[PDB]
């Protein structure tokens, strides 16, 4: 069935959500999709099963509108190797990977545009503006990114305390624009961004730089209003999110429009209605 | 050697005349680097000018990292480009920068270009290299409460408004129901450019002009009389034009998230936007 496509993705609220199956039912409440996720049986073993879970969010919208539009049925799984996207030793894991390695056709979710993504795999229009944005609790004084305090941190005493969650398109500009940065930051990495946030609140961390979207979510549906992005949700290095295709796919085309048709239409906004706009 | 076309409009595109010996006056920014000039032929029977700005910037350096050698002439007809049906048929053409692509007269589109779903069908777009949208450009006192304001919502003679003639902005008022009554105002009113349109706000021929915010908040950021009202509709991108035939596309994409990531985008803000 050339119109049956495989499709990964990946949880990070509020983009993609992952909840249980009823398992009376083995059904997903309406709303959501099905989505699978292979398990492994242990450590020692490629043996798993696939557990049947649920999924929704802001980018399980835009794949049931696209699926609607474009008129195709899929498969959708959770990566399993990885996250968003690394190369490592030459080779691309997580939802990148999943797709340059053909296990899925276009991989849907949080997942953000960049140059070196882009020379693996193909991506559609962005379909959510994002970029790096650096969250701190109210009353910190950080410019920027180009902040001296960022730039040369030993230049302060104390020096300032900041980190990212590593091995995604945030770590990588980092890495690529300001090695020392980089590297000082390194001792602060942060396992995911929940552990950040308590980070911060805990005086653990003066900063955190992570993707805008998602920060900007957060600072949205912060208790109290407490942490914030510096700007006005300010976005260094502006980009999106978008799908990522096989190089030279054929639903390329038809995925571009329909997305810009969505935008165009006011489909766009309802959905940041619905799944982003916060109390702050 | 790739034919450019690109459009004036400020800050993008500046279009200053030549000096007598038909070279472009040595001028420099702010911060003292050189401003970059290219000399453009446009209309007044076309004749060489002096183009700057954000765009040329951006051109400059796609031509550098992507090693092409180009010539940069503005477009004839002075429009982004709509597309309109021709002699009562039921076939369209494109005019504006857009037709000028479509039809040869240019290989690449380098201008505020709004990348959208009807153009998208005919041209290649790059990734953004920059997000905005529309807000409305209205004298300093005038207090517009949105798009549901009485004075855009009920049109009368008493408050003009309009945007510019075969803009994406002209066809979405065309083609969205729900601004239909606005279009018909509008439809009165439009503009040849968006130089004229900002002018005749300041000169109260026109109360409100809707249009580009990366443009407008430029625009009131210079113009102490003028003010914006903030975002109208949907966010939008500006990208470079191609045709589905050209063989730069994927480089051009790739140059432009280079240099969002490089910081050489935001640099192109800081010295021709903020
Ligand atoms: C409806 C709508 C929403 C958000 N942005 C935009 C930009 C538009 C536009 O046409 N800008 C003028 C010029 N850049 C061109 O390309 O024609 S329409 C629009
Ligand atoms: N959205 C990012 C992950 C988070 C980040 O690194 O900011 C990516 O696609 O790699």
């Amino acid at each position: 069935d050339d119109n049956h496509l495989s499709i990964v993705t990946l949880e990070e609220a509020p983009f993609v959500i992952v909840e249980d199956i009823d398992p009376l039912t083995e059904t997903c409440v309406r709303n959501t999709v099905p989505c699978r996720k292979f398990v492994k049986i242990n450590n020692s073993t490629n043996e798993g099963m696939n557990v049947k879970k649920c999924c929704k969010g802001f980018c399980i919208d835009i794949l049931k509108k696209l699926s609607r539009t474009v008129k195709f049925t899929y498969d959708l799984y959770l990566v399993t190797n990885g996250k968003h996207g690394k190369k490592v030793n030459n080779v691309w894991n997580g939802m990148i990977g999943e797709v340059v390695y053909q296990r899925a056709v276009m991989a849907v979710g949080s997942l953000t545009i960049n140059e070196e993504r882009s020379e693996v795999v193909d991506f559609s229009v962005p379909f959510v503006e994002t970029g790096i944005s650096v969250m701190v609790s109210r009353g910190t004084q950080v410019t920027g990114l180009s902040d001296k305090k960022f730039q040369r941190p030993h230049d302060y005493s104390p020096p300032f305390r900041f980190g990212t969650v590593p091995n995604g398109s945030t770590e990588r500009n980092i890495r690529n624009n300001y090695p020392y940065m980089h590297q000082y930051m390194t001792r602060f990495n942060q396992r995911g961004v929940e552990d950040a946030l308590v980070s911060l609140k805990t005086g653990k961390l003066d900063a955190f730089i992570y993707d805008a979207a998602v920060l900007n979510y957060k600072a949205g549906r912060d208790e109290g209003c407490k942490l914030v992005t510096i700007g006005s949700g300010y976005i260094f290095a502006t980009t999106g999110y978008g799908i990522a295709l096989q190089k030279g796919s054929p639903w390329k085309r038809q995925i571009d429009l329909a997305l810009l048709q969505f935008v165009g239409d006011g489909e766009m906004e309802e959905l940041e209605t619905l799944w982003l706009t916060g109390i702050c | 050697r790739l034919k450019i076309v690109t459009i004036h409009q400020e800050p993008f595109v500046y279009v200053k005349p030549t000096l007598s010996d038909g070279t472009c006056k040595e001028e420099f920014t702010v911060n003292g680097d050189p401003v970059k000039k290219v000399i453009c032929t446009g209309p007044n029977h076309t004749v060489p000018q002096c183009c700057y700005g954000f765009c040329i910037d951006l051109l400059i350096k796609l031509a550098r990292t992507m090693n092409f050698t180009y010539e940069v002439h503005l477009v004839a007809d002075g429009k982004f480009g709509t597309q309109e049906r021709v002699n009562n048929s039921n076939k369209k053409e494109w005019n504006g920068m857009m037709g000028e692509l479509l039809s040869g007269q240019a290989d690449m589109i380098v201008a505020p270009l709004t990348i959208n779903n009807e153009r998208a069908q005919y041209i290649e777009f790059s990734k953004p290299f920059k997000y905005q949208g529309l807000t409305i450009l209205v004298k300093k006192g005038t207090r517009i409460t949105g798009i549901n304001d009485p004075r855009l919502r009920n049109p009368s003679d008493k408050f003009i408004y309009a945007t510019v003639k075969q803009s994406s902005v002209d066809i979405y008022f065309r083609r969205q129901v729900e601004l239909s009554t606005m279009y018909r105002h509008m439809e009165k009113h439009n503009y040849e450019s968006a130089a004229e349109a900002i002018q005749a706000v300041r000169d109260n021929k026109l109360h409100a002009f809707i249009w580009d915010s990366a443009v407008l908040e430029f625009e009131a950021s210079q113009k102490c009389d003028l003010v914006t009202t903030g975002e109208l509709f949907f966010r939008s991108g500006f990208g470079i034009g191609m045709r589905k035939d050209s063989p730069w596309k994927q480089n051009v994409s790739l140059s432009i998230l280079k240099s969002h990531e490089n910081g050489f985008m935001e640099d192109l803000d800081k010295t021709w936007v903020r």
